[PDB]
């Protein structure tokens, strides 16, 4: 239904400052706010946000509040001050997918049809992309309940823009990994993404904690993929997968062998370009 | 038979057509000069085969396909487990 | 002039059917390709030998 | 039941495991490929079949132990081959 | 003559000892040739009957052949030396390159980008 989402770094930042402004409560508060944006060409866009007053008490945690007058007038100001801008859905600060977010989405779907949510990070530590988004799908289906509804993650990335790329690249001024040569790939995804595969091997190790001791629902629809992964584990090293591998090493290295051969001759022509400027000035200048 | 078989004998195919083995060869002749079914028949061992090129490059190419299908699947389960622990032990 | 140009056209159409019937397969007998052209075997074999040369 | 090493059974084994003759198992497996319950290929002269994909089934609390231990030594293999990269290309980027 | 394969011209020189006895030296030269043919019976041979390789060293028919036939293989059978020319287990190694070359490829990039 939706291809992907596009998040600007402003709305990425426009939650953190509110997380600072309610950080004096100390005890517990999740930041929940209205997400504004304009989805076009089946691509979800996210532009602007604010945060709505929201509290939560732990005993009987089914009692939420959205001050809709604050939602009515401030969006009416925002529809005034940017008529290109509209509602796109909502968000919450999302540490660990709290329970009220099954009907918050159903509370305010009378504005946005595909009222998408966004889970963000306030304490960043990962090896992935710390912005997560779901979508609302419902089912009268296989086994669980007559009324069943579960969120599904549509893929997420941080979109840039020519206005804000001026800003963020001025705001970094920090340790950087520019000059992409032979080394940026080695550290953006060869040092890093191999350890990125750690926390996904270890993630399914964490579901594996129920062998005879963990939580009481057992499998039914979790193991059809896990049965496939050991089935779609790749081909063993006996076939011409051995032979055609040596074939292309015997082709890819020849281009490197030519290209390195050129590198020696070019700097040797540079060597004479310094022996023309060494000997032809010691008699001239002194 | 081109789709689901790899290497069938000449006698076996003529038996599922209930006609002569030479009449079978005239059928596979005017279809691959029509090149609408590819086949590489034999008239000494009776060993024909279907969709069998030399395959220099498609081995590692289809192998690289199986990595990306695998890596797209290991990302599917990971963000599906972490919600499943949040519907039993949330608060 | 046709009585001059038919013999040169016959050679071109000889090898044009000769790649046609030889196309669909692998190793094969020489006794069938003479049987599928209605032509002899010694002259065909020399004419086959000219192709790979 | 067979591992991912071969999973290449013969027609005579089906003639044992299903007590049906040789001239009907090809008619059987063409049905199995058509329905979509199995995905593989069929040889006829070497009398073997290269099954590749099978339909996923369910399993009890014992086959997860197979997926427990076969997954567990795949952890250290991701550890071991990466440990070269943070050691050999360490000065290339700090 | 011991350097090349020639063995019979070596023992033609054991018919030609001109100067003194040379006894203890050629008898050690027997022993270092005994294991050498027992070394060179182990090449890729076919069946040899109990006459041909029985006489390639010197011997007519003592039990010394069983002292070699039970030392190495080529099993004592019905006038036969059985050939264990398998040489099948070692090939098809992608892994031994894939450990070593992944070292070498980063070693290429060390003296390629980082100034030394």
């Amino acid at each position: 239904a939706v291809q992907k989402v596009v998040v600007h770094p402003l709305v990425l930042l426009s939650v953190v400052d509110h997380f600072n402004r309610i950080g004096k409560v100390g005890n517990q508060k999740r930041v929940v706010g209205v997400l504004l944006g304009s989805w076009q060409k089946k691509v979800l866009d996210v532009s602007n946000s604010f945060a709505v007053p929201f509290d939560e008490d732990d005993k009987d945690d089914s009692v939420w509040f959205l001050d809709h007058d604050y939602l009515e007038n401030m969006y009416g100001m925002f529809k005034k001050v940017n008529a290109r801008e509209r509602i796109v859905g909502w968000y919450h600060t999302g540490p660990k997918l709290h329970k009220n977010d099954i009907a918050i989405n159903e509370l305010m779907k009378r504005y946005c049809p595909n009222s998408v949510l966004v889970i963000i990070d306030v304490k960043p530590k990962d090896l992935g992309l710390p912005t997560e988004a779901y979508i609302s799908v419902e089912e009268v289906h296989d086994d669980g309940t007559p009324t069943s509804k579960t969120f599904e993650h549509v893929t997420s990335e941080i979109g840039a823009e020519e206005a804000e790329e001026v800003g963020v690249e001025h705001l970094l001024r920090d340790i950087k990994d520019t000059t992409v040569g032979t080394l940026s790939q080695r550290i953006t995804n060869q040092v890093h993404g191999l350890k990125g595969l750690n926390s996904k091997l270890l993630d399914i190790r964490s579901y594996l904690e129920k062998v005879a001791t963990g939580k009481l629902p057992i499998n039914h629809q979790i193991i059809y993929q896990l049965q496939d992964v050991f089935n779609l584990l790749p081909d063993v090293s006996l076939q011409e997968f051995v032979k055609a591998f040596y074939l292309k090493t015997n082709d890819q290295m020849v281009v490197v062998y030519l290209a390195s051969l050129i590198r020696s001759v070019v700097a040797l022509h540079n060597l004479i370009n310094n022996k023309i400027a060494n000997r032809d000035a010691e008699k001239k200048e002194g | 038979m081109a789709k689901y078989y790899t290497r069938i004998t000449m006698k076996r195919m003529a038996q599922l057509l209930d006609l002569s083995v030479d009449e079978s060869e005239a059928f596979l002749s005017n279809l691959v000069v029509n090149k609408t079914i590819f086949a590489k028949v034999d008239r000494l061992a009776g060993i024909i085969n279907f969709q069998r090129p030399k395959d220099p490059n498609n081995l590692l190419n289809d192998w690289s396909q199986k990595l990306n299908s695998l890596m797209s699947l290991v990302n599917k389960t990971t963000h599906l487990i972490a919600k499943e622990e949040m519907i039993h032990n949330l608060q | 002039i046709i009585s001059t140009h038919l013999a040169k056209l016959y050679d071109n159409l000889l090898e044009q059917n000769l790649i046609r019937v030889i196309e669909p397969f692998s190793r094969v007998q020489i006794e069938h390709i003479s049987s599928l052209i209605k032509l002899s075997k010694a002259d065909v074999e020399r004419k086959l030998s000219q192709m790979i040369l | 039941t067979r591992p991912a090493n071969h999973r290449q059974l013969t027609f005579e084994e089906i003639a044992k495991s299903a007590k049906i003759t040789v001239n009907e198992v090809e008619l059987l497996v063409m049905k199995a490929l058509s329905v979509g319950l199995v995905k593989g290929s069929i040889d006829e002269v070497d009398k073997r079949v290269h099954m590749t994909w099978v339909q996923p089934r369910v399993l009890d609390l014992q086959q997860i132990k197979g997926m427990k231990d076969r997954l567990e030594f795949w952890c250290t293999d991701v550890k071991s081959m990466e440990m070269l990269v943070e050691h050999q290309a360490h000065d290339i980027l700090t | 003559y011991l350097m090349e394969g020639s063995y019979n011209k070596v023992f033609l020189a054991k018919g030609n000892i001109p100067a003194e006895s040379y006894t203890f030296f050629i008898d050690i030269l027997l022993d270092t040739i005994r294991d050498e043919i027992a070394g060179c019976i182990e090449k890729a041979y076919e069946k040899i009957l109990f006459t041909e390789a029985t006489r390639i060293l010197f011997f007519n028919t003592p039990k010394k052949m069983t002292d070699y036939a039970k030392k190495r293989g080529w099993v004592l059978g019905p006038n036969n030396y059985y050939s264990f020319a398998s040489q099948q287990q070692k090939p098809e190694d992608t892994t031994i390159p894939s450990t070593e070359l992944a070292k070498q490829v980063i070693e290429y990039a060390r003296q390629l980008e980082m100034i030394v």
